[PDB]
């Protein structure tokens, strides 16, 4: 049992860590506190028990975009990673094991917690987000998210915001061409669905027969609807309705007067065509004016969460 | 759940001397809860120091204080203990237990909530 597994102690590498407590349960791979007993340092261990090289490559290619994206400020540091054969494993089951900092935890945690949020907080939330997906987008090759939500921000220890599951990322781009077969779009579209939840789909993946390109834009039409969450306490396209995604029909509340200034930022994101999107460094940009003209250092703790 | 942790034990100490510091526990199994000191260092903020095993069986601390601090604790009266020794002006500040241990560097897991006991190591 994934939950009897609490108790036990992992070697990985010259760490020995005690397994804690059980922090997510994610179905195809828990996620545990574990504390190495020769240092009292606390990890967040992610364990894969499969056979499935699906999965199996897919946490591989996961380990190499932490790798890559270490040492980063406002992404979860990676620790350590190690996988065991089939055949030398003990329950003959392919194990992979990977080890990142730990956190505080989930920001929507932290956000029910806590009137509504003020400016500042909106502010430097928004901001230490879409660093880290500029930090993505600058490497080489890019990397692309693609599952970028309020659940996979994380606040750390020191009161800032990480971001942390990139199982979904690639860094591959599809540019819709007029040599795809009309099966071919048939196909990948049922690909994405598969793979995808209907609040959080783009115009892009849903109509495959507009040529949009889909690629890096799609994670600004993600934090698009982020920043409207944070706001409005909602997402713009919550119940799920495709019609109103690809239409881009959606709806700033009337007479908002608190984050007016926001209102420019959440139109610019939301745009159906992924060309007419703000590129991730001018969102970047317009926020730093923002934070300028407000007399607030954005990559600053958000005490307020504390 | 409450937890209550009070620490003591602190005070005006000169450097290269020694001081015990204490903490006592209620609202929670003392017994099942790695415990760890930490300190609030003026002009850094908090930091870890020390830990001890549920059962004793490990003990760590912070490369700045091995070989001169010590971290002990007695499960039956619910109280943690840590004996200072060789004391540099680097080691004053605002001293808390808490629960649990620390991530990456020396960064604490839980933020205080008992006031602590101040440690001032002052040559008069
Ligand atoms: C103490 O709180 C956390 C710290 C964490 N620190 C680091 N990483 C986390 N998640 C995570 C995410 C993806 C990964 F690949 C790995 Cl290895 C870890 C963490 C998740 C944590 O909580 C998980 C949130 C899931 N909760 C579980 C309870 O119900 C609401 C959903
Ligand atoms: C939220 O997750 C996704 C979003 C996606 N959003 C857009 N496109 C995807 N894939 C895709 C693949 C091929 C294509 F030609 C095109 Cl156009 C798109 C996506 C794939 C996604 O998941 C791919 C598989 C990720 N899992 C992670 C762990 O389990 C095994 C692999």
């Amino acid at each position: 049992s994934q939950s009897d597994f609490v108790g036990q102690t992992v070697e990985l590498g010259e760490l020995r860590l005690r397994v804690r407590r059980v922090l997510a349960e994610g179905g195809f791979a828990f996620v545990y506190e574990a504390q190495d007993v020769g240092s009292g340092r606390e990890y967040a261990l992610k364990r894969l028990l499969s056979n499935e090289e699906e999965k199996n490559r897919a946490i591989i290619q996961e380990v190499c975009f932490m790798k890559k994206l270490s040492g980063h400020p406002n992404i979860v540091q990676f620790c350590s990673a190690a996988s065991i054969g089939k055949e030398e494993s003990d329950t003959g089951q392919a194990e992979f094991l990977l080890l990142t900092e730990l956190c505080k935890g989930q920001l929507v945690e932290f956000l029910k917690k806590m009137g509504p949020l003020s400016c500042d907080t909106v502010l430097k939330i928004f901001y230490q987000t879409c660093r880290a997906v500029q930090h993505m987008h600058r490497q080489k090759p890019p990397i692309i998210h693609r599952d970028l939500k309020v659940e996979n921000l994380l606040l750390s220890n020191q009161g800032t915001i990480k971001l942390c599951d990139f199982g979904s990322a690639t860094t591959i781009s599809h540019y819709p061409d007029y040599s795809w077969s009309a099966q071919r779009r048939a196909l990948v579209e049922e690909e994405i669905t598969r793979n995808t939840t209907p609040m959080y789909r783009t115009p892009e993946i849903i109509d495959l027969y507009s040529n949009f390109p889909i690629g890096e834009k799609q994670d600004i039409w993600a934090l698009g609807c982020i920043l409207y969450l944070l706001c409005f306490r909602q997402h713009p396209f919550e119940d799920g309705a495709k019609l109103r995604i690809v239409n881009g029909k959606y709806s700033i509340p009337p007479h908002d007067t608190q984050y007016t200034v926001f209102h420019s930022l959440i139109r610019a994101m939301l745009q159906v065509n992924p060309e007419e999107r703000l590129s991730i460094a001018e969102v970047v940009h317009q926020l730093q004016e923002i934070a300028a003209a407000r007399n607030v250092n954005p990559k600053s703790p958000i005490t307020e969460l504390l | 759940g409450q937890v209550q942790l009070q620490e003591s034990g602190g005070g005006l100490v000169q450097p290269g001397g020694s001081l015990r510091l204490s903490c006592s526990a209620s609202g929670f199994k003392f017994n099942d809860s790695y415990m760890s000191w930490v300190r609030r260092v003026p002009g850094k903020g908090l930091e870890w120091v020390a830990g001890i095993w549920e059962d004793s069986s490990a003990a760590h601390y912070r490369d700045s204080v091995k070989g001169r601090f010590t971290i002990s604790r007695d499960n039956a009266k619910n109280m943690l203990y840590l004996q200072m020794s060789s004391l540099k002006s680097d080691d004053t500040g605002l001293y808390y237990c808490v629960r649990r241990g620390y991530s990456g560097d020396y960064r604490p897991i839980n933020n205080p909530s008992s006031q602590g006991t101040q440690v001032t190591v002052s040559s008069a």
